[PDB]
RNA sequence: GUAAAAAA
């Protein structure tokens, strides 16, 4: 029925609700004796156990159980037969011991008092209640409980009974020399005034009650030991009542004994109410026992000792389980106990130290609480906290690069409050609130079900929404999967208590059952507040390597699971050290992801080193980071990035001599390692002026205040400086200004000229900035050029792909930017782009047999290829003869389409090979991409636009020749007719999209609008009828409002509410959310 | 432990052994791992003999009462060992206590490989360094 | 009752990376008991009636 | 040997410009390769293009390097001192790479032949039809029944399955998904005329088994049709790793209501991850990334357990996995019940 | 394959 905290709570309530329990007017005393039955399992006699089990059950079952206890135990080369004592590792051992302990309970209580405490058989008592008050007060033993082999007895003695009992005890064992106090037991965890120095009478009564119970038990079966026993006496002199139960130190103080008029209200004290007069008659103070503080410390010790060799994430998960089980078990007692909180702080420090040593053998000054406590979705370890960790605003700083430039924010600088990592002690509800809330939520749910069946409707989530994570057990447990087997599952708490004898793996959640109690905690609020206290996702991803990987949004980021090298590779027969390294590969993933915030001088103070072939400064030895960075910048990728950037900029300069009046552009090639030389620099690009230019003052690229100096100049340089910025230093504007000033005012640097501009690129954060002089044209030209470069450079594409493969990240279809409105406008640049469509290729039609069955008979298709810059339409006609005799037909349709597209690119000459390809289907990317491995300068992307090449097939002549095709064919058509000569390619493409979507939405009205007069004739080598400009725009408007009306009648949306851009989006093929 | 140890008596039980077995099974009930060293047989031997003695006395009680007719019909109730005779699709729980099954004329391939590997493993005595030293002694002899 | 028992043994196997021979055969016995619950019940009751040495 | 193109091994695609023949005698005769550390735009881009989609990935490649290293100590001093040689990748010989290709061919051929839902035009009738008896067949998907035994109270369940033997309905195509939506609409209308609500689910929880990706339609009565998100929420919150890498429940219905339209499911989950998804609407529902292969139930046991828990059922009927048959009387009965709503019929 | 002229 109850969790052990609820058992402790009920024991406090039963003590408080006994008759006159705090009354000490007539000299009556109260005794709690807790003790342990010593060596019970060891001293069980198997013949006697067979007799007692034969009493309660079938003799075959009893004989099975005792024969099962008589076995041979082996450990390595040792063996013996167990012939005396029970085996606690059998599955039914908890049952057998609870029955045996019940017989021992009968021995301790006596049959009559046991019958009174248990109540009549037909109407048994509730726990710690009696039938009536005289039955309660008949006998000195008021409360009894046994928890496996721990027993607690609450006795109430009158003065006469106490005198008789102490008289008999001192008659048997006489000792006047005042060592019963110097040998007694008391609680050293409570205050001294919560206790006191002891007294002769109370001490004699305690040892005398212990003596009486020990006289009740026969030593051959079991005894109770004074070193196992704690006794507390509440008298007129000691107004306190002490006991421990299942981890909780409990001190009860009556309100009639408290010495203060008012009470400091605590969230950590139980207020024991009388169940008759209904006022709070006592206080219960709870602490955690030092034995349990030691148990938690040993559990963290076990984690560390077995976890020198495993991952940071498994270490964090084990810490999380330990901490959440500790706090959700103890709750108020945990925050009351001062030694437990110090232990938690020390253990959290040890866990983070383990992660630090596994990252680098030398201790740092400061890792961020960001890297430790960021949730696992953002690549953090996801640790919980039971301490108070300061989050500095130096960690909360973050910047952002937009087309305007760089924006800097210091989150937290709204307030002077210390942002802290939150505490699950604040996020978990106390036990008293849990019990009251459990009562009210189950009454509420029963009533809500009553009105639901009254009005004869459905229960809704809005009904069962407020009462969701509440109760003991939970409404959640009403909604879990199995419930019949749960009705038949009995004894699960005792079963777990004995599961320690069957399994090596200790359960920190031994006390609760998710199948029965349900999950008694929730950390959604904790995780949101952890993100907000860390400073937001943007601040966290400023700490991480999210900028360098080139992903749009942190939503839709998925981390691939990487642990299965145990099953995958142990067939190689690895060494202990080898499989430890394989177990710690997830650590290279974590280290690479959190790399910008780790190797910082402020973190690892010391003599920095420099990574070979790069310009990365390494602060301390982080070997997994070094290995990953070598795998990324292998094959001289740093210098090759510098070379590709210089080549692209010189290509832009070569195409813009006439625009900037540049006589010639020079490409210096004397220094191949100046890119990752960081002491000084030479120049990369040289500009020779055809005419004397007036340049501006030295300023940043995005500065709008140009002060053109009167100094005339003729010779210029452009210097590209690469960078791998850490989190402390990734301000590329400040870096470029400082390095430019130093490299110009320092004489070991030899620029070839006295005018120039320096562009610097931060690779770790995907940033760039420039500083220097400007003659007119530089700011706009370099802006467009560098935007296109860092969105388009293939060396940077290789770098981004390598970082993605080394993090093993995947993304949802908020993926790399497909075709949209912006790149829809950007089709019509100088680059040769080309659409590939394949949805019309593999066509199958349903044919009805003479049996009535359906056959998916294939017909011919056509690979569609469309150059929009020239309005060219290649068609590749594929036949049923090709489709014959193949399995996995759609898959090999995609693979064939890739094969013949690659064949056409092979047949194409170098001057006519396309720069960029756009595929309509997103499934074509892998086959086309691997067949264009041979042509990697081709950039292949996908389209989010659903263009109507279905309607292009639906054109009459093309469909007719596809139907009349017998062999494969390859033909070429024109789609712009003469609109290339009449109008712009932009307007021609817009008209083409309009007419093709009109043919998509209908055919009869489309062709009627295209041919409203029979005088208009479509000639041979043109596909569309010849019209004038006014006739063409009239047909355009007619098809536009036809498509708009069809969309309106299909989606029940008014036509007039759509803007021009929205109408363009329906015309293109996009989907827009409803404006209402 | 249950069959091949040379201290295991597989001869028929004497009358003193039977009296000791019944007397101890009355004293320490169903405790066969305890009973077996005192009797002197294995626990499975003691248990199987004890149930055989009980079934024999049951059959002699039935024969003395004469509930059944002539011993030439099919009206006899099956024995305890007959009920314990395996179902189609029932596993023996104590094949280590059952005696050994003789080799067939044609062995199967697992058994030929088992015999070959037994011979090789019994013959082998050396470790890897000792084997390399013998190999390099021969190679140095030939090189010289 | 049997499904509860087998679920308890399987969750004793729940978080296990490397399995030894007895662990793999106990998983196999559990899935055989899942596939043939009646046969397992007859075998269990036969063991409870008959076996006294383990 | 027998075609074996890049589609069958993506590393069988043109020249390998990342490799370099080893100068030693064993590098001549065995055929080891090494790293081509002087490589360009072309070479690097071709390498990444060929090596996306590899099982394991860069973690598995570093694992292979460690498994080769016999002097390997799991020690930071060792890792720092041997960082260069450990960082150096390992590239397989073309013989082993062809062994990989022929191994995946044999496994894929066995799976493709044994799969009870594939449809190909190669083998003769009556083997051309799948083991699942086809009822209504669109241009590139079709529909059959759920196998016996079914969950009592949810009888008459269907499966919508494409012709293409995918592993994900995120791998499925746009027109496949459109006529899957049409099948979903038709089944929703059919079950609303039946008086019951319907839910749909995809069990992509074991992508390494390469099952045929099918969308199961389960009909449930009205009140638990209202309370179904609570059951599936509880099961996906309790049935996986407690300290999960991602969010335990991703609400595609909530994203669709915010602004993703139909495209919430297909634009919310990466196609390379193992998942389970349940639709209550036509545009949404909610799903889960399966991160603990041991703790997650095997096969379709998760959805069978949840559906039985709503519709309180015999646990034997729950954990009895369905088995397909070719000739099936209740398939004939469901067809003679289904033929009213069939948009494939009104297309034909 | 890393650490001595019809039986990795
Ligand atoms: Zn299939």
């Amino acid at each position: 029925s109850e969790v052990p905290p609820l058992l402790v709570y009920k024991w406090c309530q039963g003590i408080n609700n006994l008759d006159k329990v705090w009354d000490t007017s007539n000299g009556e005393c109260n005794v709690i004796i807790e003790t342990q039955l010593s060596k019970v399992y060891e001293k069980i006699e198997l013949t006697l156990l067979n007799s007692l089990l034969r009493l309660i059950m079938d003799h075959n079952l009893a004989d099975y159980i005792t024969a099962k206890n008589n076995v041979t135990l082996t450990y390595k080369d040792m063996s013996h037969v167990n012939s005396y004592g029970m085996i606690r590792g059998l599955q039914f051992s908890a049952f057998v011991f609870q029955y045996y302990g019940l017989i021992l309970d009968l021995l301790i209580l006596g049959p009559q008092r046991a019958a009174e405490i248990a109540g009549p058989p037909q109407s048994p008592n509730d726990f710690l209640q009696f039938q009536d008050r005289d039955t309660e007060t008949r006998h000195p033993i008021r409360l009894y409980t046994r928890y496996i082999d721990k027993i607690w007895v609450f006795l109430r003695f009158t003065a006469e009974e106490s005198r008789d009992l102490i008289q008999r005890f001192l008659t048997e064992q006489p000792d006047p020399n005042f060592e019963n106090v110097i040998g007694f037991k008391s609680k050293k965890c409570w205050p001294r005034d919560s206790r006191m120095r002891l007294m002769r009478h109370d001490v004699n009564l305690g040892r005398a009650v212990f003596w009486d119970l020990k006289n009740r038990l026969p030593r051959s079966v079991t005894t109770i030991e004074w070193d196992d026993t704690f006794v507390s006496v509440y008298s007129k002199d000691n107004p306190n009542l002490l006991f421990s139960m299942c981890g909780f130190e409990v001190r009860i103080l009556p309100k009639c004994r408290n010495q203060n008029d008012e009470f400091p209200v605590k969230d950590s004290v139980w207020s024991l109410v009388d169940n008759s007069t209904k006022e709070r008659t006592a206080h219960a103070f709870l602490q955690v026992t030092e034995e349990d503080i030691q148990k938690f410390n040993n559990r963290i010790r076990q984690i560390l000792m077995s976890s020198g060799s495993t991952t940071f994430t498994k270490i964090a998960n084990k810490w999380n389980t330990a901490l959440i089980a500790l706090f959700t078990y103890y709750r108020e007692a945990a925050v009351s106990t001062v030694n437990l909180l110090d232990t938690i702080v020390k253990c959290e420090t040890k866990i983070q130290t383990r992660v630090k040593i596994g990252l680098n053998s030398k201790m740092p000054s400061r890792f961020p609480p960001a890297v430790f406590y960021t949730p696992k979705e953002l690549g953090g370890l996801g640790m919980l906290s039971g301490s108070h960790i300061l989050i500095p605003a130096s960690d909360k700083r973050w910047c952002k690069q937009t087309d305007v430039g760089i924006t800097h924010f210091r989150a937290g600088m709204s307030h002077d409050e210390e942002t802290l990592i939150p505490n699950i002690a604040r996020y978990i509800i106390p036990w008293e609130a849990e019990f009251i809330d459990s009562q009210r939520v189950w009454t509420e749910y029963s009533q809500k079900r009553l009105e639901a069946q009254q009005q004869n409707r459905r229960l809704t989530l809005e009904d069962l929404e407020d009462s969701w994570d509440r109760g003991l057990p939970r409404i959640n447990t009403l909604f879990q999967k199995d419930r019949s087997t749960l009705s038949f599952d009995k004894g699960f708490r005792a079963r777990a208590e004995f599961k320690i004898y069957q399994l090596m793996k200790s359960n920190p959640f031994w006390w609760t059952n998710p199948r029965h109690d349900g999950k008694l905690w929730n950390l959604n609020a904790y995780r949101t507040d952890v993100i907000q206290a860390l400073g937001g996702v943007e601040t966290i991803l400023e700490h991480t390597l999210f900028k360098a990987t080139g992903f749009p949004s942190w939503e839709g980021l998925f981390w691939e699971k990487s642990s299965g090298f145990e099953a995958s590779m142990q067939f190689k027969k690895l060494t202990n050290a080898q499989r430890s390294g394989l177990n710690q590969i997830p650590n290279r993933r974590f280290t690479l992801w959190w790399s910008p915030t780790i190797n910082r001088a402020n973190v690892y103070v010391g003599f920095q080193v420099q990574l070979d072939l790069t310009g990365i400064f390494l602060h301390g030895k982080i070997p997994t980071l070094k290995i990953s960075l070598i795998q990324i910048f292998r094959a001289h990728l740093w210098q090759k990035i510098h070379e590709s950037v210089v080549m692209d900029l010189c290509q832009v300069f070569d195409q813009e001599l006439e625009a900037l009046s540049i006589e010639s552009v020079q490409k210096e090639t004397i220094h191949p390692r100046k890119s990752y030389k960081m002491n000084s620099s030479c120049a990369d690009i040289q500009l020779f002026a055809s005419h004397k230019w007036n340049v501006t003052r030295p300023s940043l690229l995005f500065d709008t205040k140009d002060v053109i100096e009167a100094t005339t100049t003729n010779k210029f340089w452009i210097d590209v400086q690469l960078r791998y910025g850490d989190y402390d230093s990734h301000d590329i504007e400040r870096y470029v200004r400082a390095k430019y000033l130093d490299y110009t005012t320092d004489s070991m640097s030899l620029y070839p000229s006295p005018t120039g501009l320096m562009i610097g690129i931060d690779l770790a954060y995907n940033l760039y900035s420039a500083y220097g002089q400007y003659f007119p044209g530089l700011k706009t030209l370099i802006q467009q050029a560098m935007a296109k470069i860092m969105k388009a450079n293939p060396a940077l594409y290789v770098l981004r792909e390598r970082i993605r493969k080394g993090l093993q990240l995947y993304a949802s279809e908020s993926n790399q930017e497909f075709l949209n409105s912006q790149n829809y406008s950007e089709l019509f640049s100088n680059q040769t782009q080309l659409f590939i469509d394949d949805t019309n290729v593999y066509r199958v039609t349903i044919h009805k047999t003479f049996e009535g069955n359906l056959t998916t008979k294939p017909i011919n298709g056509a690979i569609f290829i469309f150059n929009p810059r020239t309005g060219q339409l290649f068609l590749k006609i594929i036949h049923t003869s090709v489709w014959a005799g193949q399995k996995r037909l759609g898959q090999l349709a995609k693979w064939k389409t890739a094969e013949e597209v690659a064949a056409l690119i092979r047949s194409l000459p170098v001057e006519e090979q396309p720069k960029q390809l756009i595929v309509t289907r997103k499934g074509l990317l892998d086959p086309l991409e691997v067949n264009l491995v041979d042509f990697p300068n081709i950039s292949i992307r996908a389209s989010e636009l659903q263009l109507p090449f279905q309607a292009a097939m639906k054109v009459e002549k093309l469909g007719d020749m596809i139907l009349r095709a017998t062999e494969p064919q390859m033909v070429l058509f024109n789609l712009y007719d003469d609109w290339l000569k009449t109008i712009s390619s932009y307007t021609a493409f817009s008209r083409l999209i309009l007419i093709l979507r009109a043919l998509h939405v209908n055919q009869d009205k489309t062709k009627l609008i295209l041919r409203p007069d029979k005088t208009v004739i479509t000639q041979d080598h043109h596909i569309w009828p010849s019209l004038t400009d006014e006739d063409w725009i009239k047909v355009e408007m007619q098809l536009r409002d036809l498509i708009l009306n069809d969309y309106g009648k299909k989606n029940n949306v008014n036509v007039a509410s759509l803007t021009t851009s929205e109408v363009r989006d329906i015309i293109l093929g996009m989907e827009i959310s409803a404006p209402s | 432990n249950e069959w091949l140890d040379p201290s295991i008596k597989k001869i028929e039980w004497s009358r003193e052994e039977d009296e000791k077995l019944l007397h101890l099974a009355k004293l320490m009930p169903t405790q066969w791992r305890t009973i077996a060293p005192i009797v002197g047989r294995t626990a499975n031997q003691c248990l199987e003999r004890y149930q055989k003695l009980l079934d024999e006395a049951e059959q002699r009680e039935a024969s003395e009462l004469g509930l059944t007719g002539p011993d030439g019909g099919e009206t006899r109730a099956p024995t305890a060992e007959d009920v314990r005779k395996l179902r189609p699709g029932e596993i023996d729980p104590d094949p280590e206590t059952k005696p050994a099954r003789p080799d067939t004329i044609d062995l199967d391939e697992d058994e030929k490989e088992m015999l070959s590997e037994a011979r090789a493993r019994l013959a082998n005595t050396q470790g890897k360094k000792a084997k390399r030293k013998a190999r390099e002694r021969q190679q140095e002899e030939s090189r010289r | 009752i049997l499904i509860l028992a087998l679920e308890r043994l399987r969750e004793a196997y729940s978080t296990k990376g490397r399995l030894n021979q007895s662990q793999r055969e106990e998983l196999a016995l559990i899935e055989q008991a899942y596939d043939s619950p009646g046969t397992t019940l007859e075998r269990i009751k036969r063991f409870l009636l008959t076996q006294r040495a383990f | 040997a027998i075609v074996l193109d890049a589609s069958y091994n993506r590393m069988l695609a043109g020249p390998r410009h990342e490799v370099k023949a080893v100068t030693t005698k064993r590098g001549r005769e065995r055929g080891q390769v090494e790293a081509n550390e002087d490589m360009t735009i072309e070479d690097m881009i071709s390498e990444e293009r060929r090596t996306r989609g590899q099982p394991g990935g860069e973690g598995l490649r570093l694992a292979e390097r460690i498994a080769k290293d016999a002097r390997f100590e799991n020690d930071l001093e060792y890792l720092e001192e041997n960082a260069e040689w450990l960082a150096k990748r390992v590239h397989k010989t073309d013989l082993s790479l062809k062994n990989i290709a022929v191994n995946e061919y044999q496994k894929l051929n066995r799976i493709l032949e044994t799969c009870p839902l594939c449809y190909h035009e190669d083998r003769n009738p009556p083997q051309n039809l799948p083991i699942a008896p086809v009822i209504s067949l669109g241009t590139r998907t079709y529909l059959t029944l759920a196998p016996e035994p079914e969950i009592n109270g949810a009888e008459g369940g269907a499966v919508i399955v494409p012709l293409t033997h995918h592993t994900n309905l995120l791998e499925c195509d746009d027109d496949e998904w459109e006529e899957i939506r049409n099948f979903m609409k038709s089944l929703t209308r059919l079950y609303h005329d039946q008086g019951r609500d319907v839910i749909f689910y995809e069990n992509a929880a074991a992508p390494k088994r390469r099952q045929h990706a099918a969308l199961v339609a389960v009909p449930i009565p009205y009140e638990l049709g209202d309370t179904a998100p609570a059951f599936f929420r509880e099961a996906m919150l309790s049935s996986d790793e407690e300290w999960a890498q991602h969010r335990k429940v991703i609400d595609t219905g909530k994203k669709a209501k915010e602004a993703l339209g139909r495209m919430a499911f297909r634009r919310s989950i990466a196609k390379e991850m193992p998942y389970f998804h349940v639709w209550f609407n036509l545009d949404g529902g909610l799903g889960h990334i399966v991160e603990d292969e041991n703790k997650w139930p095997k096969g379709d046991l998760f959805a069978r357990e949840v559906i039985g828990g709503m519709l309180d059922a015999e646990p034997d009927v729950i954990k009895k996995q369905g088995r397909w048959t070719r000739s099936d009387e209740r398939v004939e009965g469901f067809k003679k019940r289904w033929r009213k709503f069939d948009w494939t019929r009104v297309l034909t």
